[PDB]
């Protein structure tokens, strides 16, 4: 399996498929996206890789996009579906029961705190319960058929609390705040733990690590990646956590680190073709 | 730019 990164922005929102491998360290070039985007997530269900979100900032526009769209590995095809209610930009999105969730996002000065949810079976959206919070450029990740949005920016604050939905319930409920205040965060989920590395505390571009143990509610740092970074793409490869370029205050970065929960220790694993921030990543 | 994603405003 490979580590797609599906669009991003440098000097404009961009339409680039790359895949990546542990394996090789070899980068693969892929079938543009139809519609350039950054800002986006990515997830995958069945073996099908889906871009949700994001807007195209082009020297022409800055449209927000509640585009979803799919891509197929078998057949190297972009294949569009039913849009989601409204426009999300720096969306998160995660993955229960084969059903899509895209939460949160910006629509111009709208913050969203809206979620809704998606069936590729039956393709098409419907509206769940609302976050307690407005978040955008929130981090998502999924743990025992639990949702999980983390920090982001309400609009005039950025966030160190998370909360947590129960879709047999359909509620939200805050939990423990992180001990640092992070938007543009990675957040994925590595072994039992909700991780959420670098992102932006208002003030600087952050290289602290840190992890929700859920059993003790207990946010607790690990080791620091290189390079700060937020907007940055994440996803987690045979155990191994990977970070996907990002933006640093001043630079586009296309260095990619691998967290080794064993060892505790990041590597910089290889370099993306070009920098860029806002991408969204999957592995399929 | 924006502050946290480089993107043009």
């Amino acid at each position: 399996r490979l580590i797609y990164t599906a669009g991003g922005y440098f000097r404009q929102s961009l339409s680039y498929l790359e895949a990546y491998n542990p394996s090789d360290g070899t980068w693969l070039r892929l079938a543009d996206l139809q519609v350039p985007r950054s800002g986006l997530a990515g997830c995958v269900v069945g073996g099908l890789l889906y871009a949700v979100g994001g807007r195209n900032n082009s020297p022409d526009g800055n449209t927000d996009s509640s585009a979803l769209d799919c891509y197929n590995p078998m057949t190297n095809q972009w294949s569009p579906c039913a849009p989601m209610s409204v426009p999300r930009n720096r969306i998160g999105v995660g993955v229960i029961d084969g059903h899509i969730y895209a939460v949160g996002g910006s629509h111009g000065c709208i913050h969203h705190n809206s979620v809704e949810r998606y069936e590729p079976e039956r393709d098409e959206w419907h509206l769940v319960a609302p976050m307690l919070t407005r978040r955008i450029g929130v981090g998502v990740a999924v743990l025992n058929r639990l949702l999980y949005a983390v920090g982001g920016f309400d609009g005039t604050n950025r966030l160190n609390s998370a909360e947590c939905y129960y879709p047999e319930r359909n509620e939200w409920r805050m939990i423990t705040a992180m001990n640092t205040i992070r938007s543009g965060a990675g957040v994925c989920v590595l072994h039992n733990c909700i991780y959420a590395a670098g992102g932006y505390d208002g003030q600087d571009q952050l290289n602290s690590v840190e992890r929700y143990d859920v059993a003790t509610a207990t946010w607790t740092f690990v080791a620091p990646m290189k390079h700060r970074r937020s907007a940055l793409g994440i996803t987690v490869h045979q155990g191994r956590i990977y970070v996907l370029g990002g933006y640093d205050g001043h630079t586009f970065l296309d260095s990619v680190e691998c967290y080794d929960p064993d060892t505790d220790t990041w590597s910089e694993v290889t370099r993306m073709t070009s920098g860029r921030s806002g991408v969204g990543v999957a592995v399929t | 730019l924006d502050e946290e994603t480089g993107e043009f405003l």
